[PDB]
């Protein structure tokens, strides 16, 4: 599980 | 292994039981797996958090004021407030309720008070800039299951300082940003909440951490703090600096720092007070001492450059007369008194956000019909005060020696000479009436008199706002006598001693006192 | 293992085929895995949910009256509505109709009414301020979490600042809380983390707000209770009984050294602050107490600090604001009208000047257009009645008339103070002095009538503070005199009038 920043 | 740091850390019992439980998850998995790295890094984060290391808070108030007075000159209400704070925690342990806030225009020195309060209270200083943060994870971090995860900046700066009970300087609350999936104003509400300090519950550190002992000083330029956060703070508005205390900031704090900053040895540059007063008056306007610092800095740079390209002079004496050779042409200017008594001219007083300045009010009535004109970019309250003062002069006209049919046979023009500056307010009321009376009588207004006060139809002089800037402005411009509404005289106790001792202040109830003092001949 | 814990609370049967279902799934998995941490967490977030153990709600209303009055002074209509809600709550064991809402400006104690109601009804207090199981770990929902933390089946719930909940941004819609508020959708509220339907009936709901800016699915279910601004005697009674001791205990001031008199508190209320609530008064009182502590550490000679109406310029700075007074020292050609606003009441002096001229009509003092229309109506009343008042009727073309109200740069608007301006016009035209002890309010029409006004109580408290003895109100506001404190009735000589002749008979010192 890895976080990922979306716009 | 590492049980001696878990035991020697002296954690609370929940942090101790889940760190020891998590080590008893660690010691039956292979150390090359990802999970041993997650729980190993989590144990190291739990070990470097200041659970009980607490610094000693000062209790003296004379030495604390001596610490506060060697970084800043004249923030006397803020220094008194911090001495009240140190006075109160000499009885209680932890202060409950609101936190401190410092609202001000730029350059007033409300961020460089953080080290001053941290030295005056003996607490370790931590600053966190909140000028563009958008996500909650800068305040609360991410969960332990994420790969590159870590606590937020709050716990990371607590571990960076290594000591609980620090002082925080939340640098810019009013510049925080909102975003989807999270908002650091809610998390920051969880930071500033007195019933949520003991249970913070960071996302990486699922334990509760005690934040009730941390001091919270936050700083902003405007009152645009969000209402979830603004109702938990104590607003201390820092106003502008006067010319004398800007001179004292320059002499005591800015000149040695800029001599050390541009590396000026002893005896190759001196700057007297006339040059600095010429910078404050003629070359700067703003509230704050950052632009004054820049003009001092360029005086030092031009001193250096004029020294190493001449090699004959070894000393440069800057004063109020040769400042034009360094800084150039005077960019601004202030009003001054006239040198002789004029027949339709009164000196009003005006207030702005950077201080006050002398107004001129010039009336001219000529033989004409009934017509009446207002020029000078006037607001509606200003003009409305002019015609109010006009019907003050139309009444009691035979008492003043005025031909009472003048309004049907004189053209009256009222003009404030600046033209392009918007000027609004009732405070130029009793000056206005005076000028009208003067142009209707030929009695010259004496040029030593400044006037402020709104007028009513029966002649009363109602109070004003912003008196101290008007008195400092009139004292700057060579005015000797000022006229004031009577129930502003309370504000006379918050005036410096040389301004009271050099002005002849007359409290005034009715317009007949104004016409008795401000005119040269008797009415 | 854990079976005596899941049967130890006697959970309902559906949640125990769920809980025993993940228990028999837990029998067929590894203990040390993080999926087992999700399983044990899901067991732990169901054995904390209050399936039982209610709080016995209280049924008598006298002890509820005094235990409401033990923490709040003067919210009498609100306390009446709460005792009525506890009366129907006493008969009907489960009220699931509309929901109590407390609308009022910030400063009044609408949030601490959750505490006074909370220990007044007997139930437990959970406050909610508004403004799914997986591998990474999940907390339950906020609505359920408060319930679990409280651990009681019947906990009072508060929805604070719904005016500040629904912003202009993408946030919470009205769905997830009106499904909490509605009666038929609360027997099965399936929380997304637990996927088990949990009841929300017999749970009292109180929502507080600063306006009626509430979302339309929510305003249907919220009884708007209004909380008006506190008067000065009420603010004195709130500062003296409830607010000085909390600052004394949060500052640790023992009782022997600090004395804050009543004239000090009234000097703060009148001279140093302007709000509807008692929050700024607590900033002033807290500043006063910490200056007392600083003045005890910095001087060990004196020990008792006496603070009264005189030495509040040594502390707290200088007087920031001021209020209007009766100009009783002389009786002149001006009147004293009454002005109403959100902070309270204000005296409003009105001046006229009538010089010889061409008939110019000048109105001055940041007047709204409805006020200027009331001046023109009042002047038409004077022109229609010019002979019997003794006025030479050619004053429309022979005398210029100026109407000024002294506080410039203060916007003033409203149909009231029409008969005040008519009295000032009759005064400056006849040369008859208005008696200074008379304040006035009302709305004039061309026939001479006096129409009703609004905010009579704050006008009467402004007139009582100002030193006015005689108040002229309209006739149809006698009704509002049923809610004035009797010291104010006993001090003010209130004359309800219905025409302009009753006004000019009283308000002018000479007969007309
Ligand atoms: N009263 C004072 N005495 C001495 N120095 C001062 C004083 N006020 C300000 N200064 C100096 O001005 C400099 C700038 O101050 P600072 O950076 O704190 O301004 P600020 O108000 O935080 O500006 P902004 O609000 O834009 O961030 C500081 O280095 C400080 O030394
Ligand atoms: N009638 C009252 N008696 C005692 N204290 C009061 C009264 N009204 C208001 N207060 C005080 O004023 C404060 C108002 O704060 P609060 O009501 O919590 O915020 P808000 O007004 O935004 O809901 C309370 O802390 C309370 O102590
Ligand atoms: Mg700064």
């Amino acid at each position: 599980a890895a976080a990922a920043a979306a716009a | 292994a590492l049980k001696r740091k878990i035991e020697a850390a002296k954690m609370p019992k929940d942090a101790r039981e889940k760190t020891e439980a998590e080590l008893q998850k660690l010691k039956m998995m292979s150390p090359m797996s990802a999970e041993a790295t997650v729980v190993r890094g989590y144990i190291d984060w739990m070990l470097q958090v200041p659970w009980n290391s607490r610094s000693k808070v000062k209790k003296d108030l004379v030495k604390a004021q001596e610490v506060l007075d060697t970084d800043h000159y004249g923030l006397e209400r803020v220094k008194d407030r911090i001495l009240e704070y140190l006075a109160v925690q000499s009885r209680v342990s932890k202060i409950k309720g609101p936190i401190l806030c410092l609202v001000g225009p730029p350059g007033v020195g409300k961020t460089s008070l953080g080290q001053s309060i941290a030295k005056a209270t003996g607490r370790q200083y931590v600053r966190m800039a909140l000028g563009g943060v958008r996500d909650e994870a800068e305040i609360r971090g991410h969960r332990r299951t994420y790969i590159g995860s870590m606590p937020g900046k709050l716990i990371q700066k607590m571990a960076k300082v290594g000591v609980k009970n620090p002082l925080f300087l939340l640098d810019q609350i009013d510049k925080m940003a909102s975003d989807m999936r999270g908002d650091p104003a809610s998390a920051l509400l969880e930071v500033l909440d007195p019933e949520q300090n003991v249970a913070f519950n960071d996302h990486y550190l699922e334990v509760d951490y005690d934040l009730s002992d941390v001091m919270f000083v936050a700083t902003s330029n405007s009152m645009n703090i969000p209402a979830p956060l603004l109702d938990r703070m104590e607003v201390i508005r820092l106003s502008g600096y006067t010319e004398d205390e800007k001179l004292n900031i320059a002499k005591q704090h800015l000149l040695p720092k800029q001599f050390e900053r541009n590396a000026i040895k002893k005896g190759e540059l001196t700057i007297d007070d006339s040059a600095i007063m010429s910078i404050i008056r003629y070359y700067t306007r703003e509230a704050g001492v950052r632009s004054l610092e820049r003009e001092i800095s360029k005086l030092c740079r031009k001193a250096v450059k004029n020294l190493l390209m001449d090699k004959t002079v070894k000393h440069i004496e800057i004063n109020g007369d040769n400042l034009k050779d360094f800084l150039g042409v005077q960019k601004v200017d202030y009003g001054r008194a006239d040198t002789e008594n004029r027949v339709g001219q009164v000196t009003g007083l005006a207030w702005t956000e950077v201080g006050g300045d002398l107004l001129t009010i010039e009336t001219a009535c000529v033989p004409g019909k009934g017509k009446l004109t207002y020029t000078g970019s006037l607001g509606e309250v200003m003009q409305e005060s002019i015609q109010a003062a006009l019907t003050v002069v139309r009444a009691r006209a035979d008492k003043l020696g005025i031909n009472p049919d003048f309004y049907e046979k004189r053209d009256i023009h009222v003009h404030v000479p600046e033209g392009a500056t918007p000027k609004d307010g009732p405070s130029a009321g009793i000056a206005m009436c005076t000028a009208l009376v003067s142009c209707l009588t030929g009695n010259p207004v004496r040029a030593d008199v400044a006037m402020t006060g709104e007028i009513t139809l029966r002649g009363l002089v109602l109070p004003i706002g912003g008196l101290k800037e008007k008195l400092l402005a009139a004292h700057r411009g060579g005015i000797k006598v000022v006229l004031i509404p009577d129930d502003n005289k309370r504000d006379l106790e918050e005036i410096p001693d040389n301004v009271i001792a050099d002005l002849e202040i007359h409290p005034v109830k009715r317009i007949d006192d104004v016409l008795a003092i401000a005119l040269e001949h008797p009415a």
